[PDB]
């Protein structure tokens, strides 16, 4: 049931980034589940980006709308984060986390750190 | 409220006719529309219902009777229509022209609700021989 | 959109005394509130949820308590183990924004 | 805090996907005015808008949850309006499918738990739900219903 | 499916029933329609409580079981005629049934 996080070190700023989560010993086809992204600023508190729904639908933050997008993919159990147009404020530890039945964060991961240059 | 049919007679056994009945003083195009039978010295038995637009004119049929008439309507001319084909002895009587509405008591009423009839005309009368 | 307010903006406590935390709501989010406690370059873990509902394997000691707009976090008998930084969350409506938080530092 | 307020507020998404016509908002608070739909419940007042005409284009339900009550003309007349906070916008094109459907919700207003639960629920705890008790039966099959069509009003 | 008296008859100015019986009437109600010969009918009953206008006051529907009955209280001259039951042929059907009806003769 363990989350897993890869996505790049090191980018140049505006290019857009991809982080890539792989789930395994959990389904993301099962009614009431789902899972979203949270950003967290180095020396800062954390913040939610955006989640998605076992349905497919999608909510995303409106103070970040136009540069967040989200594909999900059922089958190898995955979910990419593309982020486009990163500025410099946009460097933080990410990380992947279940959203749970009944609303609340289980399982973490155990976070990916990414800096712009 | 005014409805007026016309186009009975006498048809031999086998035979065909075209029956209308005109409606006025309230609207045809948003409201069921029903024929009823009456055979003389007979109680009444139900020929058949004619549906709205959200139905897609879908038209119900007495078991009886059930694919051998058509009961059509024709609103840009304001006409309720019943063509009846290879008529037979049992068919003979007088034929009334209804209007349809809808009752579902929410409580207690069961699906797809009863339906009530407004009014019904004074008939015309179509005999077989 | 739905903000948050954590207070007190920092805590000060020793081993063994009972301290609580509070989160305030600007609107009628009911139950739909969890708490969450981050160690220092650990991902963050769940305290409790529902409000007032402990989590399998956090110790009891944990109490989620409040109603409406204001709810609050009572820990007894603080240990070594159960220092790191607090936050709240709210599940009423997306975004699903995050309290600012504060730090618990051993005394 | 109006209910022609709260007939917009729930038709809205209705309009911007396609479910009923433009102009539905207009002949529903008509419909409304002319023949009221408040319901006295023993638990919770529910008013239940719909029009049965021919302008809506598909099938569809939208709930919401109020906090504070508007008073609606009793369904069985009466002199006492009901207070209601749920309301429940209820689009179809065929007599069949609305009372089908009023059958439906008939079966959820008298589970009391339910009510006492939908009283204090997110929008999207309220979506699980009725899609649930939606996709249960058998019947009620091509109604649409989504995230969008459940919402807080104020 | 639906059985009816074959006729009843009442003394002028006193109060009968008419009663229907089926077994379609446990799921939904029975209107009501009177016929006088030689005149198209006028509309008697509606759903449960409902008296359309241009309808006296003097009678009323009511159903329950399997059991509907309209009740005629103070029958005059102009009362005599056929009266017919109708409701559905079987519960959850679209078709209507009329039944073969009561003749009421009023001395
Ligand atoms: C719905 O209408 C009733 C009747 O006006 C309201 O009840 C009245 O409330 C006033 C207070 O503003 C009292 O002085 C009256 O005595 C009440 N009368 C009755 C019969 O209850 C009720 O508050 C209204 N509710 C809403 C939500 O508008």
């Amino acid at each position: 049931v363990t989350l897993k996080e890869s996505g790049p070190g090191i980018l140049q700023p505006s290019q857009t980034l991809s982080l890539t989560c792989s789930f395994s010993g959990f389904s993301l086809s099962t009614f009431g589940m789902g899972v979203g992204w949270i950003r967290q600023p180095s020396g800062k508190g954390l913040e939610w980006l955006a989640h998605i729904w076992w349905d497919d639908d999608k909510f995303y933050n409106p103070a970040l709308k136009s540069r967040l997008t989200i594909s999900k993919d059922t089958s190898k159990n995955q979910v990419f984060l593309k982020i486009a147009n990163v500025d410099t404020a946009d460097t933080a530890t990410y990380y992947c986390a279940r959203i749970g039945e009944d609303y609340f964060l289980d399982v973490w991961g155990k976070g990916t750190t990414v800096t712009v240059s | 409220v005014q409805l007026v049919e016309s186009g009975g007679g006498l048809v031999k056994p086998g035979g065909s006719l075209r029956l209308s009945c005109s409606a006025s003083g309230f609207d045809f195009d948003n409201a069921w529309m029903t024929w009823v039978r009456q055979p003389p010295g007979k109680g009444l038995e139900w020929v058949g219902r004619i549906t709205g637009p959200g139905e897609g004119w879908s038209v119900d049929y007495a078991a009886p009777v059930e694919g051998r008439f058509t009961i059509s309507r024709l609103n840009s001319i304001n006409f309720l229509y019943l063509e009846m084909n290879n008529l037979r002895m049992e068919d003979s009587g007088l034929y009334f022209c209804a209007r349809t509405g809808k009752y579902y008591d929410f409580w207690s009423g069961y699906p797809p609700g009863e339906e009530y009839f407004q009014d019904w005309g004074r008939g015309t009368l179509v005999t077989v021989s | 959109d739905i903000q948050m307010t954590q207070s007190p903006a920092s805590l000060s406590a020793s081993v063994g005394e009972t301290v609580t935390i509070t989160c305030r709501a600007s609107g009628n989010i009911h139950n739909y509130l969890a708490w969450y406690q981050q160690k220092q370059g650990k991902s963050p873990q769940l305290l409790v949820y529902n409000a007032k509902t402990l989590a399998d394997g956090v110790p009891s000691r944990f109490s989620g308590s409040g109603s409406g707009t204001q709810y609050s976090l009572k820990i007894n008998s603080l240990q070594p183990e159960d220092f790191g930084s607090y936050y709240c969350q709210h599940f009423w409506s997306a975004p699903y924004t995050f309290g600012g938080g504060t730090n618990l530092e051993i005394k | 805090v109006t209910q022609e307020d709260i007939i917009r507020a729930l038709a809205s998404p209705l309009i911007k996907d396609g479910m009923v016509d433009e102009d539905f908002a207009e002949y529903v608070i008509a419909r409304e005015n002319r023949s009221p739909t408040g319901l006295q419940a023993k638990g919770v007042g529910v008013a239940i808008p719909h029009t049965l005409g021919d302008y809506v284009r598909d099938n569809a339900i939208s709930v919401g949850i109020l906090d504070k009550p508007v008073n609606f003309s009793g369904w069985y007349q009466s002199p006492d309006p009901v207070p209601v906070r749920v309301v429940f916008m209820l689009a179809g094109r065929t007599w069949d499918d609305i009372v089908i459907v009023l059958k439906w919700i008939k079966d959820v207003i008298l589970d009391e738990e339910f009510m006492k639960r939908l009283l204090n629920m997110s929008d999207e705890e309220i979506y699980r739900q009725i899609y649930t008790r939606i996709s249960k039966a058998p019947n009620l099959s091509g109604i649409n219903f989504s995230r969008e069509y459940v919402r807080h009003l104020n | 499916e639906l059985t009816q008296e074959t006729g009843v008859s009442v003394a002028l100015g006193r109060t009968v029933t008419i009663t229907c019986r089926g077994d379609s009437l446990r799921s939904h109600y029975a209107s009501w329609y009177q016929k006088k010969p030689g005149q198209a009918p006028i509309l008697l009953f509606y759903g449960k409580n409902n008296r359309p206008s241009g309808v006296p006051d003097r009678f009323s529907g009511s159903a329950s079981g399997n059991r509907a009955s309209l009740t005629i209280s103070g029958a005059q001259a102009e009362d005599d005629a056929e009266y017919y039951c109708s409701s559905r042929d079987k519960s959850g059907s679209r078709l209507s049934v009329f039944g073969g009806g009561t003749k009421l003769t009023v001395l």
